[PDB]
RNA sequence: AAUUACCGAAUCUUUGAACGCAAACGGCGCAUGGGAGAAGCUCGUGUCAUCCCCGUGCAUGCCAUACUCAGUGUCGA
RNA sequence: CCGCGUUGUUCGGAGCGGGGGCUCAAGAUUGAAAAAUGCAGCUCUACGUACUGUUGUGAGUUCUGCGCAUUAACGCAAAAACCUGGGGUGU
RNA sequence: GCUUCACUUAUCGAAUGAAGAGACCAAUGGGUUUAGCGUAGUCUUGGCUAUGCACCGUCUAGGUUUCCGUG
RNA sequence: AUGCAUCCAAGUGGUGUAUAUCGCAAACUGAUUUCUGCCCAGUGCUCUGUGUCAACGUGACGAGAUUCACCGACGCGC
RNA sequence: ACACGAGUUGUUCGGAAACUGAGCACAACGUUAUAUCGUUUUGUUAGGAAAGUGAAGGUGGUCGGCCAUAACUGAAAAGGGGCAACAGAGAACCUGGGAUUAUAUUCCAAAAAGAAAUUGCAUGUGGG
């Protein structure tokens, strides 16, 4: 190359191949469909559980205590064809996720939660 | 309205124009160490064994050498799976320049190769060393040419070392002798002065110049 | 951030970076200290073409 | 049997400067073409305190030779040196209080300040506040400037080497007594740990040699030779003459 | 379709030499592929902006290798 | 060119003081919020209802005035992020 | 062996974002791939050398200043 | 600063040093006032450089190893 | 205390994403029989080619000679990464509640008791 108009020799660029994308490296199915059974695991009964399905509009599960609010709200799509409009975890000192989970008021709580049945 | 506007490039004027700094920029270590490898080679006294590499054959007789070593050039591969295979059809190498440091040292022990084509920059310099000596002990006319690429040009590879030649056709026959004269003016014929040269000792151009103006002002 | 940036700057060259009194001491200054250099040079120029005629001038005079 | 104070602060490691607050360091500007051909103009824009100096710093604004850019340079000032200035810088700058030229150009018997003692090095003698050098002689066949350090002790420098002209700036610092060791406290805060000083005869024998005994007394003789190893050179190093200096003033160094 | 023992087929969370970058952070990337998608657009279906999930590639050194370069290294037109 | 001003160590032809202004900072005031709220009462046939009420030249307050801002041989961190200009584009 | 004067290429140090180093002002300089033309002595494997010298060529330009100047 | 003191197993290593004699490093005494006398033989330091002091180097005898001779710096001597 | 059953709710609060400080020491380089060693902010790594970003223009589908969206050429940016502050920097939410046995500037759903502020992306209306 040519005129070097700065004090010091910086490396050039040469052309550059992308990396090929590989086949697979995972033998393992994994069913879209049940992949939302592990997100929600069951609901709570109890005694403040039960006052806010009939004083509010929330229902309470036990989640997984790797998901985020996004996907909570998504699970509560596919499995209970209802509509989260607010989710409000919480880390409990059992060392599991609770969610309190308000439905949009389209939805009855205690028709969803008879369908479940507790 | 295209009037002109000259920028002022003395000190302290108009930031100026984006110079030429290769001279004077950071080269990289590779570089410059094998830009300052070539002064040192040349600033030191060199032994009269590796100042005879610096000692080339001129073009004349290297445009006439290597052309004549491309034309009994070895053959190539096509060229020796053919001949072979055409070969085993009749159970069923013409004549090339001899190319190789195993050999062409053979073909000067043996005395055969009647002349000797030399490199001049060999990466261990050892390898050829002792190559212009030996042609002179036996008596074979050799050349140091300015080559290891051209050589293997000539050939058909990236590098040779030594190309010996020993017969060719007597079409190019009296080219071949007229080359061996031309060679023997420099290398072969002149073997005392070789033998003797210490080379090496200059000094930079800015070196130089400080003689010069060293000696016109104690001029009197 | 949200502010116009007429609470933050005003009308004038260099606002709401410098202020008045020395706006005006650089508009002052870049035109006397550039109109000085022009006496000067001009100075420059009239003295060395009054030597290309006070020399010059005695090629009719030995 | 144990390490010597004095030989622990060659660790230094609690006994570092003080730098937190320190501004960078004070030199010239690099010696470029357009010094050893032209002289570069600066304007002072500010002066400066930092810890640890009892000399006035300046920040000089001179235009970047190569670049559009304005180069922030923080010298230390002498004085005189007021805001908007205009240092001059070079060759063929003109012999004022401020400007920085080669000493070949400085005629001789004057008093110059941020010395260097070889060319290009930015400033190295001359630089604590109230000194300067002053010019004895020029060589013309050796191309070197003789002149007289602050201690007295002569030096022959290269004529290419440049200077600033004037007195460092901050003189008169040590003629006002401190009166408290609050004051030497504060002194001592930007600089590094070496305050309070405790004697060597106040300590044990095994932090010191002159520690011990039944009274604070020295023992042997505390003019140590040269040659002696770290931790039993303390004292008066080499001495050539001691006692309270009866009569001239001989210039100390090598 | 007992149960037990054995073993070929598999599964094998978060880590750790720990290797995309970090770290008293269940944190954050750059390419690439898949997903879900109640806003839009579409003639309720499709499609789907951010947001949000999931897979894979990517530490550094080296060996082999098949393209783009640097060099007032030696030549050469 | 004695004058203005502070409790206070001072200021002015390098522009004091008056007369008109332009701004900035800290508040005050009217409103939207906001009465629908809050509290204490109380009145009527069940965590029920209907009504009734919503100053200070005092003292203490570091928010602020406030800094090229302290005793000083003490001179009082940095950076991200942002803001305005210069120059250019729009031409 | 020893050494004091000039060298610079090892080595050392400093500075710099390795930012303008030297020439052109010219040899006690180079060049068979820059050795072109000679000239003496001398050797040779007739292809040509070595020594000693002259010339040519590389070798160009320039702010300012009345040849100097030195970017 | 081609420095002083000093870290340090080691390096193109480290601290005083972002420094530059109004500075950095090592000691002693202990505010001011008033003074600080005599002693350089001893012992330390330190300065200007021919007795003696090692390796190397040099030469000689011998078949050689071994010897012998000469040169030999700091340092003590002076 | 013991047994049993519960209990910690956030676009804005604290942290991180995302700052720099005293400092640390990954890469690079050197050393060491040995890396488990040194250097590594005085503007700043490494004898030291660590920028993969892209001004302007050329090439050819889009919006009224300006844009904007896709692929070649190349001005200009010296000084590699990452940590270290729940008291410094930075930081968009405030009340009322009959909403708890226990949480709330975190819960309250159509008269959100309500009143806002802010970020990303998108339609429509309007303006150039
Ligand atoms: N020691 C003999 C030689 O001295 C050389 O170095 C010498 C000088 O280069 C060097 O001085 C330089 C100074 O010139 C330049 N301004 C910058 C540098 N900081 C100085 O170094 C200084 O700083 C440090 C303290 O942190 C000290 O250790 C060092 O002794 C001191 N001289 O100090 C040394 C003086 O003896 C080389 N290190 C080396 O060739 C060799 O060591
Ligand atoms: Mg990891
Ligand atoms: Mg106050
Ligand atoms: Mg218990």
């Amino acid at each position: 190359a040519k005129s070097y108009t700065r004090p010091q020799f910086r490396r050039p660029h040469t052309y550059r191949k992308p990396a090929m994308a590989k086949p697979s490296n995972r033998v393992t199915v994994e069913s879209k469909d049940i992949a939302a059974f592990s997100v929600i695991r069951y609901p709570l009964t109890t005694d403040k559980a039960m006052k806010k399905i009939e004083e509010n509009n929330t229902l309470t599960f036990i989640v997984d205590s790797r998901a985020n609010k996004t996907e909570i709200k998504k699970a509560m799509r596919k499995l209970y064809q209802v509509k989260a409009v607010k989710v409000n975890t919480l880390i409990r000192p059992d060392g599991l996720k609770k969610a309190y989970i308000r439905l949009s008021a389209a939805h009855d709580a205690l028709d969803t939660a008879n369908k479940i049945g507790l | 309205h295209f009037a002109a506007r000259p920028k002022n490039f003395g000190i302290g004027q108009d930031v100026p124009y984006a110079r030429d700094l290769s001279r004077f920029m950071r080269w990289p270590t590779f570089v410059t160490m094998q830009r300052k490898k070539r002064v040192l080679q040349r600033r030191l006294k060199v032994p009269p064994a590796l100042n005879q590499f610096t000692k080339v054959l001129d073009r004349a007789s290297r445009n006439e050498a290597l052309k004549l070593i491309k034309k009994y050039a070895p053959e190539t591969r096509k060229a020796r799976r053919e001949r072979l295979h055409k070969a085993a059809e009749e159970k069923k190498a013409p004549l090339a320049v001899v190319t190789g440091l195993q050999e062409v040292t053979r073909a000067i022990e043996k005395k055969q190769a009647r002349m000797v084509v030399i490199a001049n920059n060999v990466d261990p310099v050892e390898l050829v060393l002792w190559m212009p000596n030996l042609c002179r002990a036996n008596k074979i006319p050799y050349a140091i040419v300015k080559d290891m690429a051209r050589l293997g040009d000539a050939i058909g590879r990236k590098t040779a070392t030594c190309v010996a030649i020993t017969d060719v056709n007597a079409e190019d026959e009296a080219t071949l002798k007229n080359l061996i004269r031309s060679v023997n003016a420099r290398f072969l014929s002149r073997s005392d002065v070789i033998r003797r040269q210490w080379g090496g000792l200059q000094l930079s151009l800015r070196s130089r110049a400080e003689l010069r103006k060293k000696h016109a002002r104690n001029a009197g | 951030r949200l502010a116009s940036r007429h609470e933050k700057s005003v009308s004038r060259a260099y606002g709401g970076v410098l202020s008045h009194d020395q706006v005006r001491d650089r508009v002052v200054r870049a035109f006397l200290v550039e109109e000085q250099r022009i006496v000067k040079q001009a100075l420059k120029e009239h003295s060395k073409m009054k030597l290309s005629h006070k020399r010059t001038a005695n090629k009719k005079k030995s | 049997g144990k390490t010597v104070l004095s030989c622990r602060k060659g660790n230094g490691s609690v006994y570092q400067v003080h730098g937190h607050k320190r501004l960078g360091p004070a030199k010239l500007r690099i010696l470029d073409y357009a010094e050893r051909h032209g002289y570069m103009r600066g304007v002072v824009k500010s002066i400066e305190h930092e810890a640890g100096r009892g000399a006035a710093l300046a920040r000089v604004e001179f235009r970047h030779p190569y670049k559009f850019r304005r180069v922030k340079e923080l010298m230390v000032a002498p004085e005189g040196m007021f805001t908007g200035q205009s240092v001059f810088c070079g060759q063929k700058a003109p012999l004022a209080i401020g400007n920085v030229l080669p000493l070949g150009q400085i005629t001789e018997g004057c008093i110059v300040c941020n010395v260097e003692a070889k060319p290009g090095d930015r400033g190295t003698l001359a630089r604590a506040s109230g000194d300067y050098c002053i010019i004895i002689s020029h060589n013309h066949e050796t191309g070197r400037t003789r002149l007289k350090l602050p201690s007295g002790q002569k030096k022959s420098v290269p004529s290419t080497s440049r200077a600033m002209i004037g007195i460092i700036s901050g003189g008169g610092r040590i003629e006002k007594p401190v009166l408290k060791a609050g004051n030497s406290f504060y002194r001592f805060r930007g600089k590094r740990n070496c305050w309070p000083k405790v004697r060597g005869v106040a300590r044990n024998p095994v932090e010191h040699p002159h520690g011990g005994g039944n009274h604070q007394h020295i023992g042997h003789p505390s003019t140590v030779s040269r040659h002696s190893p770290p931790g039993q050179k303390v004292g008066l190093i080499a001495a050539r003459r001691t006692g309270r200096i009866r009569g001239g003033k001989a210039v100390k160094g090598a």
